[PDB]
């Protein structure tokens, strides 16, 4: 029985830390080119 | 008056202590080898430095300062608080509290201010005194108590000036006044003694100034001309001593004519004329006058 | 009054704790969000991008040729171009990649890892390397026949200029601790070594000294854990 | 599922052709886009000089030596004083665009070496001084360094990039490497990359524009010694606002 | 009714990739090993496809790698020392906000260029002898453009408007949620610009990098006092960065910081990786080899 | 149930005006330009039909900007000397309720002709050296009428009727809930008139503008003693105005108060704005001009 | 009792706490609202009532003087009549407008402005002026010419003696701070200008110096944040 | 969808006719009212002697020179003895009442000069004195300045409305302008604005009337010197309660 | 999930601030006037 998460306070940036939304999108950091490049290929073909 | 020019860059004074009473003692510029400015980086004078604790302006600070040892929190340096290193047209540092302000007058907000941009931009408006602040606020004004709201510490007013960062600006509620007569192209002296100044003087005189200073001291026998300041390197521009009535040249120096310590006139009324060519500015002259009766 | 008894904690400032606490202004609206390009929303997307291992960390060397592993034509075979420990949060190489300074905010990590290596010489030079991975227990391999007992990559140099070796997770327990030597070695990853496995051979009026590039970065099965405050940046003094 | 070695790049009036490229990187995945009205802060009517302002303009050679340490320019400012771009950049207060930063450095299968290309947003660049007083001018840069202009500014510190950080994690940023082995071409791809809508093209520069060589040049005798490096950029979606009196800097 | 978003507020287990079981490859024209660099992406080889791997149900939690978990915690961001003892009988102190003035929160913030976010300050605040005595203090938030206090008696205290906290040295340390404040749609930890037109040819040029969109005042505090105390109180501010959005990630900082407000380095250049004696060196002694 | 109630009490952000998107205009007849401003209204014009606009869809929250948030917030009211020290061993003060004792709420609150509100009063109070030693305080409202006390020791404060705070030094500051206390439907900051009828002929006339709809009686401080405690306890009363009701909208004040219950300006009369040079004159540099 | 752990912010006053406390008044019921004309309940409405610009605040020029912009007949052609910058917070011309103190309660601004110039001059006077918004970056221009390249109204003296110019939000950020001068020139709203586009002509017997009035406001899309003191009254001791 | 210049103000036995208007300034956009059954506090029947008191009156005429400094009325004192409004105002303890102020200045095409016509509800006048004791006579303003009666009262700083608010921003309160060449009459409808229901028409004054030149009257030699400035104002919607012995001041 | 704007006092006037009730009508002191303007109409006609 979890009592969390809650704001007691009419300012929305009063409540805790937003530490319910892990997202992992690393493609524009590792892959941030415009041809996709297959694993199996040889990039430069 | 020990000290000329608006930054300290001219203190031979003895002061080996951050304040003349509750500050830190100054460590020897001969044995501040952990720090840039010592004596073995600078072996000949070279700022005043030496095997001395006296308090110094060798980089160009906006105040004379000393090394001092290193313990509070890293703080391995201070501002000397020298009562007579102010500049003669140096009226002091004055707190500013509110709306009143010290000098009821014009404003003026300048991210190129400077000392003398503030003066020149009161005197055009025949305001008696200019009032830096915060480095880039200027103020104008002629009331005669601009210390409404008490003084305060020379090193209160230390704020860089946003246009030349070698001078003081004032600061954070503390407004540093100057008499506008300083760095005047010209200007009527009839006084006892009084400090002047080469145009634009905490700047680099501007190129073409001919400027003509009337300094007559209504019953004075001789007038003491001492020149604590002549960094005025160059050829054409010069500074002659031109007579009064007669209007004849009575000493003329430049660059290869550094002025004696006192070249007093017999005469009560004496003409200080400058000269600018249109290139190689220097920093300018201060001249000095007192009047014997 | 609604009865209540203060418990252990009570008035305790603890840094990592996640609770409310009054807005000093009250209906306040931020500046509005635009969009503003490369959010990035967790550390693990940062530990996966390859960054240059520092794999030339030797006396003399100075700047970028640091980064540079020296590859030149051999005299003789099976000889050992350069090697280095694949512990990501040790002083070594792996400081200068973003995933090994990443680590160092972390207790322990896990994971595959992965060095791209890419070989900078002339069009000309040619050669096979033989990259091994070592896992634990055993020193760095003497001899080219010693490595190749292990997770190992044989790299023909050609039109494709890099190889990725992969790390692989080796391990006897779920996560290593960042921290490294004495009994921490414990944690140890193991060495990459890289052999000539052929010469670097190159024409007449072509350069025999070419360099390898190596990219280390983090697989996507990596984790860290347990965020603590690094040791790479010590201060004395308050930044004035 | 491959990159094809050719491209050819086409935007307004120039077009590149390259035949050795390794890819084109879009950094972030983000095409430079219009702001949008939900983004947009400022009521005036932008102007959108398509075709004039958006196209390749070739502004720098470097001679790559084998002592040389890289070179870095500032987009906005390297373009601040060219073509109908740089009028625009100067009438207008508010500017705001993406580029397509295209890096040239071509040399014989004999020659070796390698560049990288990397694009650098907020690029603040440091100044390597001693342990001084705030008072000291070496502990600052001076404005030839943070805006070199058009002619860039070579490094003084490629190790640190002359902002402290460690060039080995510079692959963090939008980076492309030409490694003389496998491509002569280095292609990004940058959208408008700050925490505001629009921006001052002369004050604040987006993005740095490093080349630094990792792998020094090296080659034999007979070789050809020079071998430069073009950098070639084309804005991308370039927006203008606030007309007003042309302004230099 | 609203119980059931209360029942998911609870942290849930994000795992790592899992790795799936790998057989042996033998042909030609599927290299998953050979990459290009060059590309400017990272490698796209998987364990799989390099060596023969298990099936590994990978139950590794990646959630604390989170950029709110990586920062959300409390760390010095600044020491205000209310002087009021030997010759600064001030009795108040106005602190210009900064957050870069400590290495440990500074070089967190400076791996990302952006960063827009709500904070929760929190003030430990005490005397030199680490004694919290019963003493009032107010710690009055001076946005820029309000007037700051002159000395600790001034008008200014009367926080008509200001945000001020009046909290004992005896009470639990005041916290206190500061939303983005900020002119800009995130704050700027790298400002490669100058804040106002001009030439720039000063000799000291310090206005490079000063973005003024997170200048965002200062902190003043007193003693709520009528003369001087004669006790120094050192207050502690501690940041902590909630509902966090990071843009355009950068290296960390590897050169000791020199000063506050501008990336500077010493002229002695400090390695990012310590020296070894050869490139062919690890001192990783292993075991005793079987058969050497 | 009442849980939708609990779900819509966050403050929802109110966006301000969007800028539509605009065109030129070519022709007669319509001129959004030109205004009377004889006609005592305000111009009419937007920017859409001045320039050319763009879309803006604005997402400013203007939700600040209301009399609620504008006022709501303890600002500095009074402050009560309670003198036991001295030649003042009195250990009690009696304090007339007045807000215009100080000119930060003074100023805010004159922004209206009348304002009704309720109020949270604070008492923040210390000794001279900033210390709050257990001292038991009572803070009693004498409302107009109650006899006042005049001693420490006076049956008045038994308290029977009149509302009293009993609150140690040490205790966190007293805090309570003040309603709309007035004859009339709301306060009067401005009352241009006199409380009674006659001649008004007096060389003083210290009875203009004095409404006693707004006089709410006295604030009595004591310290709970027996005798003399030889310590000044300096009470600060902090009103926060909530529940607002503003009417009549006046000038803010510019020239400096002089007295508490009239507006009384100096015979130096301070200009509203700052003088400059010249009509012609503005101080912004901007940037160095292309051509001149 | 119920456990309860007492959080840091405990015991503290924070002035802008909107919160509970108990009502010194059990029962008590206040005197009735009656409707009273003029209620106010944004500080925003307050900010569009067009109040007149102190436009003349020079040296000498004293009293209701200082709120009259001169307008003469013109020996020459393409003269500056006057100039004031746009911020609203700032010490000048707008500090005697009702937009420019409230302005002053708060530390960053957004929205577009106005300026209601109205002529006060005889019937038979008639001109044509240029009234000209300068943006950023720019200083007050030197002539006519440069000026006509911002935003600009060519104003005709006529029947409609008021002329508006907006002031367009022109602006990098959202908001722009109350606060200028130093780096806070950042945040300059600009210089308006107002020029003779022709001359001030008048017929015999007629004055030839007449006066316009500035009426400064705020438009629709003003929006103001992060609610401050003033420093426009400064007090040295409580007001007996 | 604009305001005609003619205007005719009928009301009672008064007509006020205006060919050069600016327009009609509802005050609040709230037109006068009795006061309702839920506002009222007092029992007593209250008299409406609708048209013997609603009316124009026109009470006083200044002299607008090229130095005057402005004119001040309190709308009850300004009608307290003049028709059957006074002798109701005098008999009766309560009072309320609207007004339609309507002040006129007429001058040549050849004249110049513009009025700030301005309602200023519950306006306090100021003292201007140095710093003194509260003793002192100076610091609070004598009975000829709080109550001018009909006669009204020259500004002594119009500056500052002789209250210490800036007279710039008295545009906050229901104006007008009188711009000689635009309009020469403001017609200002103020509805009964006051904290109580009814109020002592003697005692309290609810608004003030201020007529300052804000651009002086200038004029060549040849033009009427003579510029008057009348006040016609008339109370709309009076009530009166608590009848007794008619009492003066 | 808010927990606020509960009064805990028999008494309304010991709530919190009112700060749910934002109305904007500048009408009454911008455009006081009897003829409503138009904005592209010549105010006196
Ligand atoms: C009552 C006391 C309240 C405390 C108010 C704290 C306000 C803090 C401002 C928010 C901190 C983040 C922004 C810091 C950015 C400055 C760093 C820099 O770029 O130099
Ligand atoms: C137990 C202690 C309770 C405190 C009681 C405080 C009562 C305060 C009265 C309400 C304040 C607002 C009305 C002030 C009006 C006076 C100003 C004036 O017109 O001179
Ligand atoms: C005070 C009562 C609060 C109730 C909050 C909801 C808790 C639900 C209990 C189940 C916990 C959620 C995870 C699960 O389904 O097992
Ligand atoms: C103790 C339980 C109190 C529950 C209060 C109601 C909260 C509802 C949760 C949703 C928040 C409202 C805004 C929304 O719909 O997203
Ligand atoms: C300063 O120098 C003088 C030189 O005579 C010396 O007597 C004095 O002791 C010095 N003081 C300090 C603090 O070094
Ligand atoms: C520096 O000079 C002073 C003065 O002669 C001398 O007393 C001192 O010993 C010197 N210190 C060093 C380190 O030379």
């Amino acid at each position: 029985i979890n009592f969390t998460n809650i704001n007691y306070y009419k300012d929305s940036y009063a409540a805790s830390a937003s530490r319910q939304d892990f997202a992992q999108d690393p493609a524009k950091f590792t892959r941030p080119v415009l041809d996709a490049i297959r694993e199996a290929a040889a990039p430069l073909q | 008056p020990e000290c000329f020019t608006a930054n300290g860059a001219d203190y031979r004074g003895t002061q080996n202590w951050t304040a003349l009473q509750g500050g830190k003692p100054c460590l020897f510029w001969n044995e501040t080898f952990q720090h840039p400015y010592n004596t073995l980086k600078y072996p000949n004078g070279e700022g005043g430095l030496g095997e001395h604790n006296y308090c110094r302006n060798p980089d160009g600070d906006v105040s004379p300062w000393c090394y001092v040892a290193e313990h509070e929190d890293g703080v391995y340096w201070k501002y000397c608080e020298i009562p007579a290193c102010q500049m003669p047209g140096n009226l002091g540092c004055y707190k500013d509290h509110g709306n009143p302000p010290p000098l009821t007058g014009t404003s003026k907000t300048s991210n190129k201010l400077t000392i003398q941009t503030c003066i020149s931009f009161c005197r055009s408006q025949r305001f008696k005194f200019a009032g830096m602040e915060s480095g880039y606020a200027c103020f104008c004004g002629n009331n005669p108590d601009y210390w409404k709201y008490g003084e305060a510490a020379s090193t209160e007013c230390n704020s860089v000036c946003f246009g030349d960062h070698t001078q003081p600006c004032g600061g954070d509620g503390r407004i540093i006044l100057f008499d506008t007569l300083v760095g005047a192209c010209g200007g009527n002296y009839s006084a006892m003694s009084s400090v002047v100044y080469s145009p634009d003087f905490p700047d680099t005189y501007a190129t073409g100034r001919v400027c003509y200073w009337t300094i007559r001291v209504p019953g004075a026998s001789h007038i003491h001309f001492s020149f604590p300041l002549f960094d005025i390197r160059d050829s054409a521009d010069m500074v002659e001593l031109l007579d009064g009535y007669t209007h004849r040249v009575l000493a003329r120096f430049h660059g290869r004519s550094r002025p004696p310590l006192s070249f007093n006139v017999s005469l009560d009324f004496v003409i200080l004329y400058f000269f600018s060519d249109r290139i190689n500015q220097a920093q300018g002259f201060a001249v000095l006058y007192q009047a014997v009766k | 009054g609604f009865p209540t008894e203060l418990k252990p904690g009570t008035n305790q400032f603890l840094t990592t704790d996640d609770g409310t606490s009054p807005p000093i202004l009250p209906g306040f609206e931020p500046t509005p969000l635009i969009h503003i390009p490369g959010e990035f929303t967790s550390l693990l997307d940062l530990c996966q991008v390859e960054t240059i291992l520092e794999v030339n960390n030797t006396t003399g060397t100075t700047g970028v040729s640091r980064l540079l592993i020296p590859v030149r034509a051999q005299n003789n075979v099976d000889q050992l171009c350069a090697s280095f420990q694949v512990d990501p949060g040790r002083n070594g190489p792996w400081q200068s990649t973003m995933v090994g300074q990443i680590c160092r905010y972390y207790t322990q990590w896990s994971g595959s890892l992965k060095v791209t290596f890419m070989f900078t010489g002339s069009f000309m030079a040619t050669g096979k390397m033989l990259i091994a991975y070592t896992p634990p227990g055993s020193a760095q391999p003497t001899t080219r026949e010693a490595a190749m007992l292990g997770t190992h990559i044989v790299w023909d140099f050609g039109l494709q200029s890099s190889v990725t070796l992969v790390i692989p997770w080796i391990s006897n327990t779920h996560f290593r601790a960042v921290k490294t030597g004495g009994v921490y070695d414990y944690y140890a990853t193991g060495i990459v070594t890289i052999w000539y496995q052929t010469n670097f051979v190159v024409p007449p009026d072509t350069p025999t000294e070419a360099n390898i590039i190596a990219l280390g970065a983090a697989q996507k099965n990596f984790t860290l854990k347990l965020c603590k405050d690094t040791d790479e940046i010590q201060q004395t003094a308050e930044y004035q | 599922g491959y990159s094809d070695r050719v491209a050819q790049l086409t935007v307004g009036n120039s077009t590149i052709t390259t035949q050795e490229a390794a890819n084109i990187v879009l950094s972030y995945g983000e095409w430079p886009e219009y702001c949008p009205s939900t983004d947009a802060t400022a009521v005036d009517k932008p102007t959108r000089p398509d075709v004039s302002v958006n196209r390749f303009y070739t502004l720098s050679t470097k001679s790559w030596k084998t002592e040389s340490t890289g070179w870095y320019w500032k987009f906005p400012d390297v373009l601040n004083d060219t073509g109908v771009f740089g009028q625009n950049a100067q009438f207008h207060y508010l500017y705001r665009s993406g580029f397509c930063m295209h890096v040239q450095c071509n040399a014989s299968k004999f020659h070796q070496g390698a560049l990288l290309v990397a694009a650098i947003p907020e690029f603040v660049i440091a100044a390597s001084s001693p342990a001084t007083k705030p008072n000291s001018q070496g502990l600052y840069p001076d404005f030839a360094h943070t805006n070199p202009g058009k002619d860039g500014q070579e490094f003084r510190d490629p190790y640190v990039l002359d902002a402290g950080i460690p060039l080995s994690q510079a692959l963090i940023f939008p980076h492309q490497w030409i490694n003389l082995r496998t491509n002569n071409c280095a292609t990004i791809i940058m959208p408008y990359i700050n925490a505001l809508p629009f921006d001052s093209a002369l004050n604040h520069s987006n993005f740095g524009l490093v080349v630094i060589p990792i792998s020094p040049l090296k080659y034999c005798n007979g070789a050809t010694t020079e071998v430069p490096i073009t950098l070639t950029i084309a804005p991308l979606n370039s927006e203008f606002s606030g007309l007003r009196q042309a302004i230099k800097q | 009714s609203a119980v059931s978003a209360l029942a998911d507020t609870t942290i849930s287990r994000v795992t790592a990739a899992n790795t799936a079981a790998s057989t042996h490859s033998l042909g030609t024209g599927r290299v998953p090993a050979l990459q290009a660099a060059e590309t400017g992406a990272s490698s796209n080889s998987s364990d799989e496809n390099l060596i023969e791997t298990r099936c590994v149900m990978n139950r590794n939690g990646v959630n604390e790698a989170s950029v709110e978990h990586f920062y959300s915690r409390a760390g010095l961001v600044g020491v205000v020392e209310v002087k009021d003892s030997g010759t600064s009988l001030d009795g108040y102190t106005v602190w210009p906000i900064d957050v870069m003035g400590f290495v440990q929160q500074r070089r967190k913030l400076e791996l990302s260029t952006y960063m827009r976010f709500d904070a929760e300050f929190t003030f430990v605040s005490n005397l030199n002898n680490s004694t919290t005595p019963g003493m009032l203090l107010q710690y009055m938030y001076v946005p820029p453009g309000a007037p700051k206090p002159d000395s600790r008696k001034s008008y200014q205290w009367q926080t008509a408007t200001n945000p001020s906290v009046f909290a004992k040295l005896s009470d639990p340390p005041p916290q206190v949620s500061v939303p983005f404040m900020s002119p800009a749609t995130a704050y700027q930890w790298f400002y490669d610009g100058y804040p106002t037109f001009g030439e720039h040819k000063q000799a000291t040029n310090l206005q490079y990098g000063q973005c003024p969109n997170n200048m965002m005042g200062h902190f003043a505090i007193r003693t709520v006092s009528e003369s001087t105390t004669g006790k120094n109180i050192h207050v502690r501010v501690y940041m902590r960065i909630k509902h966090v959005r990071a843009w355009v990630p950068r290296p960390l900082r590897s050169q000791a910081y020199m000063v506050k407000n501008y990336p500077t380095y010493s002229q002695t250049i400090t390695n990012t990786a310590t020296d070894r004696a050869s490139i062919t060196t690890t001192d990783y002694e292993g075991g005793v080899p079987a058969s050497p």
